[PDB]
């Protein structure tokens, strides 16, 4: 282990043609002890989905913090935040406390209702826009994911082919990740609706 | 009663608010007309001496490239408050939202600076009522009036200042539900020539628009994915052009 | 004489400044909540209007403070603006800390202190805002309250603030029904608003409307602000237009 | 008139601040202070009235020193003038630490004028009510100012204030006439005394004590010091001789 | 990463590669290393990607605020001094390395600024990981006085050598040309040294090639009365 | 990086090595270390390059105020600002700065301000890391109240030995001449001064 | 008389602001206390303003500060509302310190304490 | 403290707390609680470093109690747990960090459902039917899957909990010298005497 | 009736009586200033009225050196004159080290003007009674004159004048610019632009001037200096001689 990611967790975001997906494992760990099988990494505010990897206490704290920040916006402008705009909001929350900083790697996923265009982003510890629209992965299996994703990646798969491609990438990676191995939930996100599908997979 | 910011009146309201309103009425005449692809904003300049440079007065000041303003009321209050407005717009809403703020949101910040200058007694509120027009990709072209009473209202066409009352009926009569920007620019000059005559000319009337994106003003190129300034200030020579064809 | 600052009382144990602050309220338009077990309607009237005042792009006398509690405003809109921001910020603070959308009581009680606080301490002006708080909390169901500018609260089955408080209250309690319908509650608000307001025809554009319901699809709480056209249609039904 | 005093920041319609004019009137009741600038120095003399004949003589001064080279004498209220010199010693001292040199006389003139101006600008303090004549010698030679309670200052060839300003400005006006050249600091010591002696016919009810001080580039090594002993007695004999 | 600047007569060019590495893994293959301070000031980032990104934004808002305030064109010169101050305050606890250059009425200027707050002027600069690999190309091939043409050719050559010898410098070259009294020309992906190699099988398969356990709809919108 | 300033009869001439090194990497090879803080007052910088720049700009804020309110500053006056700053920022900053200037009434005056910050009036001074290689040649070969040609030749030659014996010293030898004629720049290039 | 302000004393030695404060108490609902020997009963008038007033959610005139001390009020309802909350933070805090529940004798001092404080000062009304 | 467990069954929540209080090489007292009521149907056990434990328990106790009086209505266990998580996650960025880890059991009387929430020191809320911190969780988590069923009576949960005490005792050097077993039900919170 | 015993409390016309009594305090030293634009200079010539003979004249001034390229001429009273001069100097200093370049005539005048607004915004300071006029040749605007008023109103100018007899100065200037049909003086060295300002002022007032009775400040390109009495004297016989 490392001090910024003792409690693990993995999130993977891809782009398809006018669709995104995002998926995560559901294992929480604390050192070598696997604690809970149900505990989601990904949370959402309106129509933008966010996974937050890292030291587990800060995932929970920013889940709450972002909800407070998003909802202040929504009520005031009378309209949903968009996943282009939402990028720079993560970047400022993370940078406010550069000294003593949040230990997370959040990954956005989402599709605009003003372009119909998939937007994914990654951020580090004190935050950055990593504005690739290749595919964006974070977590303890960061190394593992960048290769598995790359191999499979063909741009502009149909949504239901995209579900095959991200679920497979995630499952292989997880078996070989020490601090995640249990459960999975995959979000297949479209403009119209958002379908959530839990996998069935091995436990360790 | 009338005569502290602290004292409520028998029928209510603060009087300092009413007196600050009086100040506006001693002002110059500014007016805005919403078209379906723009907002035109217009005002005049005066300075007493003709030995004065007129291109040094600030009264058409862009807050952001997306959002222009005018005032009626105190000249000093304008420069200070434009300065403050800009400063707040980047802190609350360009470091966070990541782009220059919405027309609705920015109008609320401006009202909030006023409001703080009413709460603290012995500190007068600003002498100005501004008109703040802008564009955003959600609520479209928009127009507001933000009063020194710290409240703002959205409007279709409006005028403020001394000549307001004469201008508003011209606006009722001459506004139609579908207009172009070019018919709005001519209606704007026409109405503003009621405010004064004997001195109205293309170098002393300052008129600007918040119309369509202009990449001409963007100043960097080869980036198609962003838009250019909505704002455009028309030069003295343009204002003369429009005044001849009228 | 005693019409000064807030520390000082009148020898009759009246603070003139709370009394005047009440009177501020009836110089901004009528605002009515009527509670029903099917839902709460909040209905409001515009203080004044012109033919080129835009009022179909936004509300400005109906604000959501959160996703289950919303407020109608009557009084100075400047005084209102700061208090709505403070209420809304607190509404989400409660969300962050407990993982529940804030109870109606905790939110009214907070704001009652705040109004009281500006009168009691320092040299600051009291507030001259009446907010009709209409909420849902899973304790008491449906809830109506209203708060005085004085900085206290009472729960209601119907209340009217804003201009023409006495008459608007009288017509409401005259035709009120204990169980009511949501649909009837909307009708009784137009019927009253007609006779109290000195506008010749009662137009959709002089109305804002929002409804808070759990009976428009259960399992969930739905806040439905009426758009201009929905308002425009319901006048027809009641035959004012 | 009535109104626009009772405050010390309130403008009058005439365009003035009344209360600030009433300051000058207090300075007029104060005892006579003069400075005669000289060609290689400055001489400050002051009329110190005798409250009763129980006063200790030459042990109470309205002369105070600032740093080690700048003379100050105030006319107006005695303690107000003290309070303003203490602030001045701290300011001269901060300048001195910061730059590792003694103050210029123009430097001090700027700084003092800001501290008087600060109390005319705010609503919770009474403006000062003292004039303070000061000066000394620097690189750039000798210089003399007189700072009014209004916070106004200019250089002077010669300056007078107090009850005796009527006599004193007139004697100084003869002094420039008889000497446009400068007048040596030595001969100005003997001069300083005569000026006070004639200015003491405006405070004739009481008796006085004459104290002379000086600061001269070549007869005091740039430093301020009290004039005493033989120099001080000669000036007395000079003033006594010509008054009769 | 690699960043160069080449001063020429009629302006200054700033080039930098698109790849961003955070550890031995590549964060992004394409992501901008030309951040916009003002319409006529541009700069590129090196070091820790987060520190450079934040700083540019922080200083950028201030120089747009300044333009409005001084009611005149944004100086490069304003920007550096303000930025330098900003950098000083952390005492080198912020890990930003930048090359800032621009055109203003004082002319074209090309500056280097370090994390410490050391500041330099040259007529050819570089900073980053791959700075030693580009620096060699500039000193040899540069001479004093150049046209537009030669400057743009020399700038892309330096990054290109950058990619081929430096590990953290990769992918494509993005170039921005700021000439005095003309528009900045943002030429995205001016140069590719090596295009993509494709994968040799199709990896898209039917569904049920990945196992499902439950299928659900999660909310994202408010229902009506239906 | 060796810097000097050396008085003579008609003035003082500052000398500086234009090489700036951060490790074995020369960060820049044509960045001079001559910084104007006033018309007749100039400063040489050695030590930590970041630290010295930051001190340097604040001395000018003071001396801007100094010119406007209090008449021109003297060579002495500016050198005191340096001493004050270095001393209070003992543990945050080590600045080796040589302050020198021309007055009319006093001629050229040289003050070295140490790392720790003091002030030391000297007829000739050398500071930095490149300055510990040229001491013995500076003492012997100098004479007071020189003629202008001779003073340049003294500065050029001392700094030429510095380059043989240190690696942080190099570039071109910069000089700023301060005399009553004005401020004059002078430069040499290595092709010339290694034949010495 | 000397009701123009709170801090100035009065020839008559009665601070007017306090006297008028009492007068205000008569506005509000009657409350009565009667002690037994094994009971205290604390009753209050609960005056009904209209028939539209809830009994569902509308506040009672009697408020428990802690789990064995009870409190009624008479006065300005607005003012009572923060007085009851301030009473309560301390009250609970009493257990933080001692690990003893709130003693009635310590509690009266405290409630009199917040009040005394407001009177002593000049930039608050009682 | 030296043993802390939580098992949640059909209609109750069961929590076990260490008796022993180990301070240096001496056990100063062999029969002390390490649990305090938050509410009449919400019970928080605590374990961790000494001194942190005692002042923290009482401080949290004061706050939940104060809310309960304010609203004159008791907060749901779900609420309570998020409150206790928020204090820990703030402390980890503050001057004085805690090492107090908690399990909060509650018989939710609004959802009519038993709930156990494990909360660690750093500040992680997890809903889980099991729970334990220290090196007590590293024995008894494994054990719990087999002998647990999808539900059982509170009596069968008591015996199940006794089995985890027996596992710990054998294989862990730490003494705790019996346990206090407190049950959290719909009718209050009670103590059952257990070996 | 309330409403100049307070800074902030408005009249029922929406005027601030107290703030306007500051526009009327600029007559208290009773001097006139003229500053005009040439084609490579900005000139300011204001009276130096040394009333008494007890005064040494060379310390009497209203022209202040603010910065390397910036002067300021004061009309109105001395105590506030000095406060205006330190703040503009203090700000000149701040701008250079913060933003790393010289300070233009606009940037300074706007900042002082905003500052005047702040002083009227609070009721914790007063307005000053001084009129400030900044003179410079700007780095890319060339000749610039910005008048900063006591409220905080500013407008630029081709020519401005200030003082009691300002109206008499104003007609003479207007007629010149009307007839010439340029916004400048086309004299191509500053020594004759200075002569031109002296020329108009003699005619307006009807008074001769002498060495002690004028003060002249000259903003030239990239430098600034205020002229001694003997250099002013050279100018004065240049007028007399044609």
């Amino acid at each position: 282990s490392d001090p910024s990611s003792i409690n693990g967790g993995i999130v993977v975001a891809m782009t398809g043609k006018d669709c995104v997906a995002i998926a995560c494992d559901l294992r929480l760990g604390s050192q070598s002890l696997g604690v809970s099988n149900k505990f989601e990494k990904i949370f959402h505010y309106g129509h933008v989905f966010l996974g937050i990897t890292g030291l587990a206490t800060d995932v929970t704290t920013l889940n709450e913090m972002f909800r407070y920040k998003t909802n202040l916006y929504k009520l005031k402008e009378e309209r949903a935040i968009e996943p282009e705009t939402f990028t720079q909001l993560v970047s400022s929350s993370l940078y406010e406390r550069r000294f003593g900083p949040y230990f997370v790697g959040p990954v956005v996923a989402g599709i605009n209702s003003k372009s119909g265009k998939p937007f994914i982003a990654g951020f580090d510890l004190i935050g950055c826009i990593d504005e690739a629209k290749d595919f964006i992965v974070s977590g303890t299996a960061s190394d593992q994911l960048f290769g598995m994703c790359e191999s499979l990646y063909e741009p502009n798969l149909e949504p239901e082919d995209l579900f095959e491609t991200i679920s497979q990438a995630l499952l292989n990676a997880a078996d070989r990740d020490a601090l995640s191995g249990w459960g999975a939930v995959v979000y297949i996100i479209k403009k119209d609706e958002v379908v959530k599908r839990y996998l069935k997979m091995r436990q360790d | 009663y009338s005569f502290s910011l602290t004292t409520f009146s028998p029928s209510g309201k603060l009087g300092q608010i009413d007196y600050a309103l009086t100040a506006v009425k001693q002002g110059v005449t500014s007016l805005g007309i919403k078209a379906t692809n723009g907002v035109v904003i217009a005002t005049e300049k005066k300075s007493s001496s003709p030995l004065a440079m007129s291109e040094t007065l600030s009264k058409v000041s862009l807050l952001t490239p997306d959002i222009g303003a005018v005032y009626s009321g105190m000249g000093p209050d304008y420069r200070v408050l434009v300065d403050k407005s800009r400063k707040v717009a980047h802190t609350s809403y360009k470091r966070i939202y990541g782009e220059y703020p919405p027309t609705k949101l920015l109008v609320s910040e401006v009202a909030k600076i006023m409001q703080e200058a009413t709460q603290s007694g012995g500190v007068r509120p600003f002498g100005v009522s501004l008109l703040i027009a802008g564009h955003d990709e959600f609520n479209g072209f928009s127009l507001y009036q933000v009063d020194p009473s710290g409240s703002y209202f959205p409007w279709k066409a409006t005028a403020i200042g001394k000549g307001s009352v004469a201008a508003k009926t011209f606006l009722e009569k001459r506004w139609n539900d579908e207009l172009e920007l070019e018919d709005a620019i001519h209606i704007a000059l026409l109405t503003l020539k009621e405010s004064v005559e004997g001195e109205f000319n293309g170098d002393t009337i300052e008129l600007a628009i918040i119309g369509d994106e202009n990449p001409d003003l963007l100043g960097y190129t080869g980036i198609p994915t962003d838009k250019g300034p909505r704002f455009r200030k028309l030069t003295s020579q343009e204002i003369n052009d429009r005044l001849e064809a009228l | 004489r005693y019409d000064s600052r807030t520390t000082i009382f009148s020898p009759e144990g009246r603070l003139y400044q709370v009394e005047y602050a009440l009177e501020s309220i009836s110089h901004a338009g009528t605002a009515i909540g009527i509670m029903a077990s099917d839902g709460i309607v909040l209905a409001a009237e515009r203080k004044v209007t012109s033919t080129l005042l835009e009022q179909d792009t936004s509300t400005e006398k109906l604000y959501k403070l959160n996703d289950k509690i919303a407020v109608a405003v009557a009084g100075l809109t400047a005084d209102a603006e700061i208090l709505i921001n403070t209420a809304r910020i607190h509404a989400q603070n409660y969300l962050k800390t407990y993982n529940e959308d804030i109870p109606v009581e905790i939110l009214v009680r907070r704001l009652s202190d705040i109004k009281q606080g500006y009168t009691q301490h320092g040299g600051l002006r009291p507030f001259g805002v009446s907010f009709i708080y209409a909420g849902y909390d899973d304790r008491y169901g449906y809830q109506l309250y209203t708060s005085n500018p004085s900085g206290n609260y009472t729960g209601w089955k119907a209340i009217s603030v804003g201009a023409n408080t006495s008459a608007a209250q009288t017509l409401l309690q005259m035709d009120y029904k204990d169980d009511m319908k949501v649909d009837d509650a909307i009708e009784l608000a137009l019927k009253t608003l007609s006779k109290t307001t000195d506008s010749s025809a009662l137009t959709y554009d002089r109305l804002e409307f929002a409804t808070i319901r759990k009976g428009a699809n259960d399992g969930e709480v739905y806040q439905k602000i009426f758009k201009p056209q929905e308002i425009k249609d319901i006048l027809v039904k009641t035959g004012i237009t | 008139g009535t109104g626009y005093d009772l405050s010390n920041s309130v403008f009058s319609p005439d365009g003035r601040n009344f209360q600030v004019e009433y300051a000058v009137k207090a300075v007029e009741n104060g005892t006579t202070s003069i400075g005669i600038k000289c060609n290689d120095g400055v001489v400050f003399a002051v009329e110190k009235l005798i409250t009763s004949k129980l006063l200790v003589p030459q042990k109470n001064v309205k002369i105070q020193v600032v740093d080690r080279h700048i003379g100050c004498v105030y006319s107006g209220l005695i303690p107000d003038g003290r309070h303003l010199v203490n602030r001045g010693r701290e300011e001269a001292a901060s300048f001195k630490k910061l730059y590792k040199t003694p103050i210029p006389i123009p430097a001090f003139a700027d700084r003092l004028g800001q501290y008087v101006q600060a109390h005319t600008l705010y609503n919770s303090v009474r403006p000062f009510g003292v004039s303070t004549i000061f000066g000394g010698v620097d690189k750039n030679g000798a210089h003399l100012y007189m700072l009014e309670p209004s916070g106004s200052y200019w250089g002077y060839k010669g300056a007078a204030t107090g009850k005796g300003r009527q006599s004193a400005k007139a004697e100084l006006e003869k002094l420039v006439d008889h000497h446009p050249e400068g007048l040596s600091a030595r001969e100005a010591v003997k001069q300083a005394a005569k000026i006070i002696y004639l200015a003491h016919e405006d405070n004739k009810e009481k008796d006085f004590e004459l104290e002379i001080s000086w600061c001269s580039l070549s007869e005091t090594n740039g430093l301020h010091k009290f004039v005493k002993g033989d120099l001080l007695q000669e000036a007395i004999d000079f003033a006594q001789k010509e008054i009769n | 990463t690699t960043i160069v600047g080449v001063k020429f007569n009629n302006g200054v060019v700033i080039a930098a590669d698109t790849r961003s590495t955070q550890g031995p893994i590549v964060a992004d293959k394409n992501c901008a290393k030309l951040h916009r301070i003002s319409p006529k000031i541009w700069c590129a980032g090196a070091g820790t990607a987060a520190d450079t990104e934040a700083v540019t934004q922080l200083i950028g808002s201030n120089i747009e605020l300044h333009s409005l305030y001084t009611s005149r064109e944004p100086r490069v010169v304003s920007a550096l001094q303000m930025l330098k101050q900003h950098l000083f305050k952390y005492q080198g606890h912020i890990g930003a390395y930048l090359i800032v250059a621009g055109v203003d009425p004082t002319g074209s200027h090309l500056f280097s600024i370090h994390a410490h707050g050391s500041t330099d002027v040259g007529y050819y600069l570089s900073l980053g990981s791959g700075s030693l690999a580009a620096m060699a190309v500039l000193e040899s091939h540069w001479k004093q006085d150049l046209t537009k043409e030669e400057a743009i050719k020399l700038a892309s050559d330096a990054i290109q050598a950058g990619i081929w010898n430096d590990l953290g410098s990769g992918s494509n070259v993005d170039v921005c040309v700021m000439e005095i009294g003309k528009d900045a020309e943002y030429l995205r992906n001016y140069l590719t040294p090596n295009v993509r190699e494709e994968k040799q099988k199709s990896y898209k398969f039917p569904r049920g090639t990945t196992a499902v356990l439950k299928e659900s709809i999660v909310n994202i919108c408010d229902i009506q009365e239906e | 990086t060796s810097i000097m300033a050396v008085t003579f009869k008609d003035g003082v001439i500052l000398g500086a090595d234009s090489r700036t090194t951060t490790g074995a990497y020369i960060a820049n090879r044509v960045t001079d270390k001559l910084t104007r803080v006033h018309d007749k007052i100039w400063c040489c910088r050695s030590g930590s390059a970041a630290d010295t720049q930051a001190i340097a700009d604040i001395v000018q804020y003071h001396l801007e105020l100094y010119t406007s309110q209090y008449g021109t500053p003297s060579t002495e006056t500016a050198a005191s600002v340096f001493k004050e700053l270095c001393y209070e920022n003992k543990d945050n900053l080590t600045a080796g700065i040589i302050v020198a200037g021309y007055d009319d009434k006093n001629k050229g005056e040289v003050y070295t301000i140490p790392l720790g910050g003091s002030v030391h009036k000297l007829p000739y001074a050398i500071a930095g890391s490149g300055s510990t290689f040229i001491y013995g040649y500076c003492d012997k070969n100098f004479r007071e109240n020189m003629s202008k040609e001779e003073t340049v030749d003294f500065i050029k030659h001392s700094l030429s030995q510095a380059i043989k014996w240190d690696g942080s010293s190099g570039g071109v030898i910069r000089m700023v001449v301060l005399t009553a004629a004005g401020v004059e720049r002078l430069i040499f290039y290595p092709d010339e001064y290694e034949q010495l | 008389g000397y009701d123009r302000a709170l801090s100035i004393f009065s020839p008559d030695g009665h601070i007017f602001q306090v006297e008028y404060a009492l007068e205000a108490v008569k506005r509000g609902t009657c409350a009565v206390g009667v002690k037994g020997k094994n009971c205290v009963v604390l009753g209050c008038e609960r005056r009904s303003t209209l028939k539209l007033q809830d009994t569902r959610i509308t506040p009672s005139k009697v408020s428990k500060i802690d789990s064995h001390v009870v409190l009624s009020f008479s006065g300005l309802n607005a003012d009572s509302r923060i007085l009851i909350e301030k009473a309560r933070v301390e009250a609970q805090s009493h257990r933080l310190t001692l690990e003893d529940p709130v003693t009635v004798e310590y509690l009266t001092r405290y409630v009199a304490g917040v009040q005394q404080r407001y009177t002593q000062s000049g930039g608050v009304r009682p | 403290m030296d043993i802390i467990l939580g098992i949640r069954v059909q209609d109750s929540v069961i929590l076990a707390s260490s008796k022993a209080v180990t301070r240096g090489i001496s056990v100063l007292k062999d029969s002390d609680d390490k649990t305090r009521q938050l509410s009449p149907h919400t019970l928080m056990s605590f374990a961790g470093e000494a001194g942190d434990t005692v002042q923290f328990a009482e401080y949290i106790q004061a706050n939940i109690q104060l809310y309960s009086i304010r609203e004159d209505y008791e907060l749901s266990p779900q609420a309570v747990s998020s409150f206790v998580r928020q204090e820990l996650a703030k402390s980890i960025r503050s001057r004085r960090p805690y090492q107090v880890n908690v399990l909060i059991g509650g018989y939710d009387k609004k959802k009519n459902k038993p709930e156990l929430y494990q909360i660690d020191y750093l500040g992680t809320k997890v809903e889980l039917p099991y729970g334990a911190h220290g090196y007590s969780g590293f024995y008894t988590f494994s054990l719990l899957d087999h002998h647990y069923r999808p539900d059982m009576t509170t009596e069968e949960g008591l015996d199940l909990l006794k089995l985890c005490v027996q596992e710990l005792e054998k294989r862990m050097p730490m003494d705790f010298k019996g346990v206090i077993v407190k049950i959290v039900d719909k009718d209050g919170i009670r103590q059952v005497d257990d070996f | 009736a309330g409403y100049d015993r307070h800074i902030t409390i408005f009249s029922p016309e929406g005027r601030l009586y107290q703030v306007e009594y500051a526009f009327k305090a600029t007559n208290q030293t009773n001097i006139n200033s003229l500053a005009v634009r040439g084609k490579d200079c900005t000139v300011v010539i204001s009276q130096k009225k040394v009333p008494d003979k007890l005064l040494d004249p060379t310390t009497v001034s209203y022209i202040f050196c603010i910065s390397r390229t910036i002067g300021m001429v004061v009309n109105g009273p001395i105590p506030d004159a000095r406060n205006a001069a330190l703040r503009a100097k203090a700000e000149a200093a701040e701008f250079r080290y913060k933003y790393g370049y010289d300070m233009p005539c606009d940037v300074l005048a706007k900042r002082m003007a905003n500052l005047s607004q702040i002083y009227t915004q609070r009721a914790y300071m007063r307005p000053l009674g001084v009129i400030l006029t900044f003179v410079s040749v700007d780095e890319e605007l060339g000749p610039s004159i910005y008048k900063t008023d006591p409220a905080g109103y500013y407008v630029g100018y081709k020519a401005t004048a200030t003082g009691p007899k300002q109206q008499e100065i104003t007609t003479n200037l207007e007629n010149h610019f009307k007839k010439s049909k340029i916004d400048h003086i086309n004299e191509e060295s500053w020594e004759k632009v200075v002569e031109f300002a002296i020329t108009h002022m003699i005619d307006a007032l009807g008074t001769e001037f002498s060495k002690n009775d004028l003060e002249v400040g000259v903003a030239t390109k990239d430098k600034f200096f205020t002229l001694s009495a003997e250099n002013i004297e050279e100018r004065l016989v240049a007028i007399a001689e044609q």
